[PDB]
């Protein structure tokens, strides 16, 4: 509230200085109302328009044709055997 | 240790204290294991604390400098104000806290 | 000449970029359960918004809501007219003058 | 997401403000204006309207600013 | 014939827009409006002993809020006009006779 | 269940035909659903744009 | 932690990190100068300008 | 179509599936909603807070419009009204 | 000295003790990131086809 | 004009009087090396120190007057030279006392003394949109303290919902608490 | 320190088939964009031939490497 | 099966929100 | 009466949770009188009435402030407001659909 | 967590139901306040009220 | 200003004084029948018979 006419952005509207036009429209207006979202916009389905869910489309399915193979494959290991071993495991893991 | 740090960090809440200047870090020459004041320090305290026991807290319950106030975000503390409530208000989810001098 | 303008940038699709729909999303079409939830709160007397009512007393001006054909699209309209305040004389300031150039006190 | 369900009072900075200001512009851009497309609003379609008979011209050259020296 | 049209559209947005100056001339001032104003311009604003604690302590804030509203930080009055009614806040739990001697 | 569907629908056509309306009436309802939902969504668009 | 995450897409056809398409606003292309006159050859489909 | 195995009969199947599939669509939010359901308090609790901020703002940029419109009463001056040769009016708050 | 001439916000330590949570850090990260989107669906339909091709070799 | 959503960016400003159209141009490849790094020196990278070569000589006062009616005209803002770092940090320190003294128990007032101090620095009186451009985040924190402040004093607060169940991303990750 | 260590080893010889894959992919591509004559075609086919056999070897490679990051003895 | 696990995965445990205008 | 009845109501609220209570007290304590009221009539919806005496304090072009309760959900209204407002608009540009995926259902997805 | 869930959706029934009634008591305590503020005021006009007519201070001339 | 090769195109030509921007507009899509077919009524297709707006007062 210091420098008017260098601060716009928390000046009146230019409808303001017309000195023309239920229950009426505001005759004041500021500049700073644009930095707000829902200052003339309502705040009709605020809360409501992150709750229209839609589901996924995956379909997990793929035949699994064996007769085709006559050799094993390699497989990964996922996690450490804990039931063997389980007291020196803290003590041993780091190794190799 | 890891239950005491676990706890302390799911049922507690933290602040990141700041200083501006140097001249108003504290005096930790004496006490042992910090001997000196480092800025970003993360402090955990209590739903019921003010502004005035961290500022004792910070300074060791001595004499601190005068006109000393907190701040979030460029938002200045109330002395007589509960942290918690505060920074709920001016800085939602960003307490880091800056310790100044407010002399103007 | 901004109407019904041309092509200006091309339009394309990059190599293995994945896409997200399946065949039947043509099909597929969207829900929401707000028009259900209301009824089903218009029929058990479950707690309505203060929304309904036209009078505003989250402030200490008068506050009116005006309805865009549903309770559920409303905004808050005041009804004061303001008066407003100068601690200010008339009179006392012409700008568009340069005042740095004549000799007087409010030149200086 | 930011206001209802986070707990903030404040969501949009400025540019995220900018961002949404942007979008209401370009929102009304196309409703006032029937087939407006990339260079005002970012929006591209193949299928447009065309006069019937299309003259193509070369543009003007850059207008000459006075400058020093 | 500039200057005229300048300020009788001057005189229309203000009487648009309901304004009142050092010169009361307004008739669209409610009564309760137009008594703050004129003491604040011409008379002494002070609680009378009348009121509870609670209503004088909104008489102030209104009387805050008008003469913020009113003088911007560049007018000279407004740290005086500040300062009485950080007086009066002060003082609410008085008298007039003994909150004079303190706010003159 | 399956002795109720059969009892009403024992051929494969009658079973198709029935099961095709009953999508289409799972769809038709879920369309009246959305208009309304969609008229909401297209006053508070148009609010936008008269702002 | 509150600042927001961008989208991630890695694998041996595809990804989003050798390049960049900028904001909604200020936005970039995302394939660098030697490549760009050949943008044709990094597409599955293309629909070209009207001039 | 009532009664006999037909066409219309397996229509008239698919429809009563569909409003009964509808029907177990309402009793589960309608359960949800009576017994199962705090998001609605809390998100009218958080919209009426909002409402109250809106309000705050909107006054606020009112007040400071206001502040700007007042800065020109100094510029004001009420004896240029006057027309040559003639008396100042108090109409235009001498 | 105002609050606003500091910069230095970015410097925000932690005790050394909360150096155990770094695993649980690093998969709180990879989750918000990577698993519970479009890519971490991905990441799962390729833990099933790793079972796929176990249980393929075994046959 | 300087935006690039403009259509004539980089050309002067159309004023109602005859102006030499010749533009500043601000620095746009400075040197490495700017041994002087004082305001003095910094603010000739943006400004011109003796101010723009568009100021008017009118031939009458009513031109004055209805340039300044309209909107087209201020001294202060075309007869005038750029402001020295003394001068501008005696403008902030002149308003802070002020601010201070209208209330020392408020939190946006270091909010409205910087917005003030940009506004300064960035000369608001010859260049008062590139200044606004450069202030409205000061502004904006302003408006946000004060809904902070209003809100701390009238004791207002909204029903939080229950936690969720997915708060933690993954169970070994540590839940900071926040107020 | 062990486990950063073997971290660190696992997933360089387990992306290693991905760069060469994608990364010496994007500098073909670039060849590409750029060439336009048929001499130097002629020669570059050969060049992408050569990755190909590269790509390969680099997956034998990590194959090898990573039976032996992930046997287990018990 | 796997029609089975898939239709309760995506419809019931893979929802996720979309925008509505 | 006015405060009586509060008292009773906020006790056992109404589904409006007392706000005609509260500003029939709130209008009452007034020391000239009430401004805001709420019309006594034979009509199902009432409304909410302006003083004529205090017409100039408040932005409005007659006493009618509107119905004291909110609308009722109906298609036709929601209908009838939105062509209001494409009309009080008049943008040439609304409902023009420049790309639509190609399917025999007229709307995909939606 | 069902038990606790019915449980918690009837507390906060309730509580939003009070939390409604408390503001809008808050609200009527203010304006209640402004109103005894208002009566007090009143006995200040002079009798016969003001002269709308003229500005209450003429601080000029009119010749 | 006409030509289609400059870039101020169908826009007021300036002048060192002010004046008024709204250009004089020559009729593109007449109609079939132009009763009047004398100069007078087709000099006013593409030049106003009062001349253009464009005229200055100066003040010395
Ligand atoms: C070398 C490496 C080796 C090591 C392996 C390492 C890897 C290990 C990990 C595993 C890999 C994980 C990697 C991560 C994956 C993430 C990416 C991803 O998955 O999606 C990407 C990719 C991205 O797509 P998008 O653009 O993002 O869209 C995503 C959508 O969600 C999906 O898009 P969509 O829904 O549009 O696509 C689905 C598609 C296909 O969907 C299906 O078809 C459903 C599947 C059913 C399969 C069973 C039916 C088989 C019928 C065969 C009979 C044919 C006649 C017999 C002829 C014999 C002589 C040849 O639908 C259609 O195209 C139209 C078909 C519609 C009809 C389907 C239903 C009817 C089926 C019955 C037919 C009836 C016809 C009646 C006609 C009407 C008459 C009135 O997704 C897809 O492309 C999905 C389809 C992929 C198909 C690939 C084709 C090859 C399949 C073979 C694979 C290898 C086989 C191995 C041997 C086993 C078979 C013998
Ligand atoms: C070639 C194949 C031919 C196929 C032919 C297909 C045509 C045949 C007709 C059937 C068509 C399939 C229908 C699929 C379902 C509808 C589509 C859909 O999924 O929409 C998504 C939609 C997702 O809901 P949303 O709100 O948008 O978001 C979901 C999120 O999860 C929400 O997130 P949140 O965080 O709020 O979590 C809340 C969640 C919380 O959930 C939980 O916390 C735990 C869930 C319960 C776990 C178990 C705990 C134990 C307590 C329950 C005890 C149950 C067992 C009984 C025990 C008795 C002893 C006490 O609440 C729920 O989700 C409740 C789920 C309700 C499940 C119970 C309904 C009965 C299930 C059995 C139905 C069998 C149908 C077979 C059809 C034939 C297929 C061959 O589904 C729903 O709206 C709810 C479904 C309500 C049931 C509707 C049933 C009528 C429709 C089907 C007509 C036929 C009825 C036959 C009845 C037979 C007697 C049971
Ligand atoms: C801050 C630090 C951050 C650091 C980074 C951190 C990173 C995050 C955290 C990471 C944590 C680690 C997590 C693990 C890593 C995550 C990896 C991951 O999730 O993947 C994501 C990533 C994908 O994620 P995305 O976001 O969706 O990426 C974009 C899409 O992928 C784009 O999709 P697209 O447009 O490129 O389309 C691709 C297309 C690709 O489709 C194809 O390639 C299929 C082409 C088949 C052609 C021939 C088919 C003949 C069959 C005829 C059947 C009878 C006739 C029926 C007619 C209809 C069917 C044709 O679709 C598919 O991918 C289909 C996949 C599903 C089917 C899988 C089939 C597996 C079969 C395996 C057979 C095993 C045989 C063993 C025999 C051994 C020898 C004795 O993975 C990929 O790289 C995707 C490609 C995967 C390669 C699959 C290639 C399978 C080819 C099998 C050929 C078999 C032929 C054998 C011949 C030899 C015997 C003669
Ligand atoms: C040789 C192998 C066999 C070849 C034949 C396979 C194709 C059979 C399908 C034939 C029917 C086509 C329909 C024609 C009528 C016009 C409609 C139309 O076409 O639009 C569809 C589509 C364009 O659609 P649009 O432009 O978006 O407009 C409307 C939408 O389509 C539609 O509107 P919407 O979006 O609203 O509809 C949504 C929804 C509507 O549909 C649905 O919602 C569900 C539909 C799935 C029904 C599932 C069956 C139901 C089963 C019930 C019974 C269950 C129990 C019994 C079964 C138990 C199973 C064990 O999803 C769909 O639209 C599904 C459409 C699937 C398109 C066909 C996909 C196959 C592509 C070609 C595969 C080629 C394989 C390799 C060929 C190798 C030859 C060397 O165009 C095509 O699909 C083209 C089909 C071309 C067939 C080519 C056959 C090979 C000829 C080779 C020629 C040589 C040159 C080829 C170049 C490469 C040379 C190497
Ligand atoms: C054998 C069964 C064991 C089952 C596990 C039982 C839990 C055992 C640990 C309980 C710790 C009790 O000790 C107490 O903990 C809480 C949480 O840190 C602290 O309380 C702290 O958080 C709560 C929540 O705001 C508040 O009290 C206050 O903010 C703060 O003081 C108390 O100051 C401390 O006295
Ligand atoms: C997790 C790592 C292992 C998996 C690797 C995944 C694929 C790697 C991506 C391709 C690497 C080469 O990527 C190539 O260099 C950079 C990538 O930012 C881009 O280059 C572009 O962005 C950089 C920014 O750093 C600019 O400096 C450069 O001027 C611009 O052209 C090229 O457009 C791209 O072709
Ligand atoms: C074959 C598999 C190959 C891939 C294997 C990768 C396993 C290791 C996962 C990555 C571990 C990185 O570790 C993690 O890094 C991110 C930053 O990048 C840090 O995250 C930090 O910066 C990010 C910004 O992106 C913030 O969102 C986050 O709030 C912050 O904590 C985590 O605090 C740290 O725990
Ligand atoms: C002997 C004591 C009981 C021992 C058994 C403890 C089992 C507790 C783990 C169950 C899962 C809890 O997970 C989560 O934590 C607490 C309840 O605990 C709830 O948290 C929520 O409700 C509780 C009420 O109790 C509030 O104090 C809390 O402020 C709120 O966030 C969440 O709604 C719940 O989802
Ligand atoms: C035709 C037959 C129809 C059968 C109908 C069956 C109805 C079953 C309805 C169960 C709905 C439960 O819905 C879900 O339950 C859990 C606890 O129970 C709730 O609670 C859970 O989430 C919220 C927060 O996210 C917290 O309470 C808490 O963290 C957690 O316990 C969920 O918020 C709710 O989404
Ligand atoms: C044909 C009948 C077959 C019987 C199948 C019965 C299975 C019922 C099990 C349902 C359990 C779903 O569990 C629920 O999943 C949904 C995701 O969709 C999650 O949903 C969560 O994320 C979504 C999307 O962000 C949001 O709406 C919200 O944050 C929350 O609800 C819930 O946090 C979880 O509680």
């Amino acid at each position: 509230p210091f420098m008017w006419r260098q601060r716009a952005y928390c000046a009146p509207v230019p409808s303001a200085f017309a000195s023309q036009q239920g229950v009426r429209k505001p005759l004041l207006r500021s500049n700073s109302e644009s930095l707000s979202v829902f200052s003339q916009i309502p705040d009709g389905l605020l809360g409501h328009t992150t709750s229209v869910t839609m589901g996924n489309s995956d379909i997990f399915f793929l035949p699994k044709p064996s007769n085709l193979l006559k050799i094993a494959l390699p497989a990964f290991v996922f996690m450490p055997n804990l039931t063997i071993f389980t007291r020196a495991f803290p003590f041993y893991a780091h190794t190799s | 240790g890891i239950f005491y740090t676990r706890f302390r960090a799911d049922t507690k809440l933290g602040y990141h204290v700041f200083i501006n200047e140097e001249k108003l870090y504290p005096d930790y020459s004496q006490n042992y294991f910090d001997t000196k004041w480092t800025n970003g320090r993360k402090v955990y305290l209590d739903d019921e604390t003010t502004v005035e026991q961290l500022k004792a807290q910070i300074y060791g319950g001595k004499a601190a400098p005068e006109n000393v106030k907190v701040a979030c975000r460029g938002r200045v503390f109330e002395d007589a104000d509960n942290v918690a409530m505060a920074v709920r208000a001016f800085c939602k989810r960003d307490p880091r806290l800056l310790l100044f001098q407010d002399n103007l | 000449s901004m109407d019904h303008g041309m092509q200006y940038s091309s339009i394309y699709w990059e190599t293995s970029h994945r896409t997200y729909l399946p065949f039947w999303a043509s099909l597929t079409q969207k829900f929401s359960w707000k028009i259900m939830d209301d009824q089903i709160r218009s029929f058990l007397r479950l707690p309505k918004p203060v929304t309904t009512e036209p009078f505003v007393f989250s402030s200490g001006s008068p506050y009116i809501r005006r309805y865009f054909g549903d309770a559920d699209i409303s905004v808050p309209v005041p009804l004061h007219a303001p008066a407003h305040f100068a601690f200010v004389p008339t009179g006392t300031v012409s700008p568009w003058e340069e005042t740095g150039m004549e000799t007087g006190p409010q030149g200086a | 997401a930011r206001y209802c369900y986070r707990g903030l009072d404040h969501p949009f900075t400025l540019n995220e403000m900018k961002d949404f200001l942007f979008k209401l512009r370009e929102q009304y851009l196309v409703n006032k204006y029937e087939g407006i497309q990339f260079p005002f609003v970012f929006r591209q379609f193949n299928r447009v309207s065309t006069p019937g008979t299309l003259e193509v011209h070369t543009s003007p050259a850059l207008q000459q600013q006075p400058h020093f020296h | 014939k500039i200057l005229r049209d300048r300020n009788i559209g001057l005189f229309n947005l203000l009487q648009h827009h309901n304004f009142a100056g050092l010169s009361v001339n307004n008739a669209k001032l409610s009564d309760s409006q137009r008594v703050m104003w004129t003491d604040l311009v011409q008379g002494k604003p002070d609680v009378e002993d009348k009121l509870s604690v609670d209503a004088r302590e909104m008489k102030v804030d209104m009387y805050e809020k008008l003469f913020k509203q009113a003088a911007d930080l560049e007018n000279p009055c407004r740290m005086p006009g500040v300062a009485y009614l950080r007086c009066l806040r002060d003082t609410l739990t008085e008298t007039q006779s003994a909150r004079r001697s303190s706010c003159l | 269940v399956n002795a109720f569907v059969v009892k009403h629908n024992p051929d494969l056509r009658l079973q198709f035909v029935a099961f095709a309306s009953f999508i289409a009436t799972h769809m038709a309802i879920t369309k009246e659903f959305n208009d309304m939902y969609q008229r909401l969504v297209d006053i508070t668009s148009l609010l936008e744009l008269q702002a | 932690h509150e600042q927001p995450y961008r989208a991630f897409s890695l694998g041996f056809t595809a990804n989003n990190l050798s390049g960049n398409w900028g904001d909604y606003i200020d936005r970039q292309d995302n394939k660098n100068a030697l490549m760009r006159p050949a943008r044709m050859m990094f597409t599955d489909v293309f629909i070209p300008t009207t001039k | 179509a009532i009664k006999g195995p037909s066409v219309p009969h397996s229509i008239l199947f698919g429809v009563g599936a569909g409003c009964c599939a509808y029907a177990g669509y309402y009793l589960y939010r309608a359960m949800r909603l009576t017994f199962f359901d705090t998001e609605s308090v809390a998100l009218q609790s958080r919209l009426r807070y909002a409402e109250k901020q809106k309000l705050f703002h909107q006054e606020l940029d009112r007040e400071l419009a206001a502040g700007h419109i007042a800065s020109l009463v100094a510029e004001y001056d009420p004896v240029a009204t006057r027309l040559p040769f003639q008396p100042m009016q108090d109409r235009y708050r001498v | 000295a105002s609050p606003m001439l500091f910069t230095d916000y970015d410097n925000t330590a932690s005790p050394k003790s909360e150096l155990i949570f770094m695993a649980g850090n690093a998969l709180g990260y990879c989750t918000e990131r990577f698993f519970e989107n479009e890519y971490g669906q991905s990441i799962f339909m390729f833990a099933l086809g790793l079972a796929y091709l176990a249980m393929l070799g075994h046959e | 004009n300087s935006s690039i959503y403009d259509n004539r960016n980089h050309e002067a400003v159309r004023h109602p009087w005859s102006t030499d159209a010749r533009t500043f141009h601000p620095n746009d490849n400075p040197e490495a090396d700017r041994i002087n790094t004082q305001y003095s020196n910094m603010v000739s990278d943006s400004f011109p120190e003796g101010g723009f070569s568009d100021a008017p000589r009118f031939s009458s006062n009513w031109e004055r007057l209805l340039a300044y009616h309209h909107g087209l005209y201020s001294p202060e803002k075309f007869n005038s030279t750029t402001k020295t770092a003394d001068e501008i940090r005696l403008a902030v320190n002149d308003f802070a006392a002020k601010v201070h003294a209208d209330d020392p128990k408020n939190a946006c007032k270091y909010l409205m003394i910087e917005e003030f101090k940009c506004l300064q620095s960035a000369q608001a009186r010859i260049d008062p949109q590139g200044a606004a451009t450069k202030c409205v985040k000061w502004f904006n924190e302003w408006r946000q303290c004060a809904w902070d402040q209003e809100k701390m004093v009238k004791g207002y607060n909204y029903i939080e919902d229950r936690r969720a169940r997915k708060h933690k991303p993954y169970i070994g990750a540590p839940d900071l608490q926040y107020s | 320190r062990f486990y950063f260590m073997y971290m660190a080893r696992t997933t360089f010889q387990a992306v290693r088939p991905l760069l060469a894959f994608s990364v010496f992919g994007e500098v073909m591509k670039l060849v590409l964009a750029t060439m336009s004559s048929g001499l130097f075609s002629f020669l570059f086919s050969f060049v992408l031939a050569f990755e190909v056999f590269y790509f390969f070897l680099q997956c034998y490679i990590s194959y090898t490497f990573l039976t032996m990051f992930f046997t287990v003895l018990f | 099966v796997a029609l089975g696990a898939s239709f309760v995965h995506d419809y019931f445990y893979q929802r996720r929100p979309v925008a509505w205008c | 009466d006015e405060g009586i009845n509060l008292m009773k109501c906020t006790k056992n609220p109404d589904p409006s949770f007392c706000a005609k209570e509260f500003v029939a007290m709130r209008e009452c304590n007034r020391p000239q009188g009430p401004h805001l009221v709420l019309s006594s009539s034979p009509s199902s919806p009432p409304h909410y009435e302006l003083r004529p005496e205090v017409k100039h304090l408040y932005n409005v072009d007659s006493t009618d402030l509107g119905s004291a309760v909110a609308p009722v959900r109906s298609k036709e209204q929601l209908d009838r407001v939105a062509d209001s407002l494409k009309a009080d608009l008049n943008l040439p540009g609304y409902g023009h659909i420049p790309y639509k995926w190609e399917s025999l259902r007229p709307n995909p997805g939606a | 967590q069902g038990i606790k869930t019915v449980y918690a959706s009837c507390r906060y029934r309730k509580l939003n139901e009070r939390e409604i009634i408390s503001d809008r008591y808050t609200w009527l305590h203010e304006r209640m306040l402004e109103d005894e503020v208002e009566r007090v005021l009143l006995e200040q006009v002079p009798a016969g009220g003001f002269d709308k007519t003229r500005p209450g201070l003429l601080l000029g001339p009119s010749t």
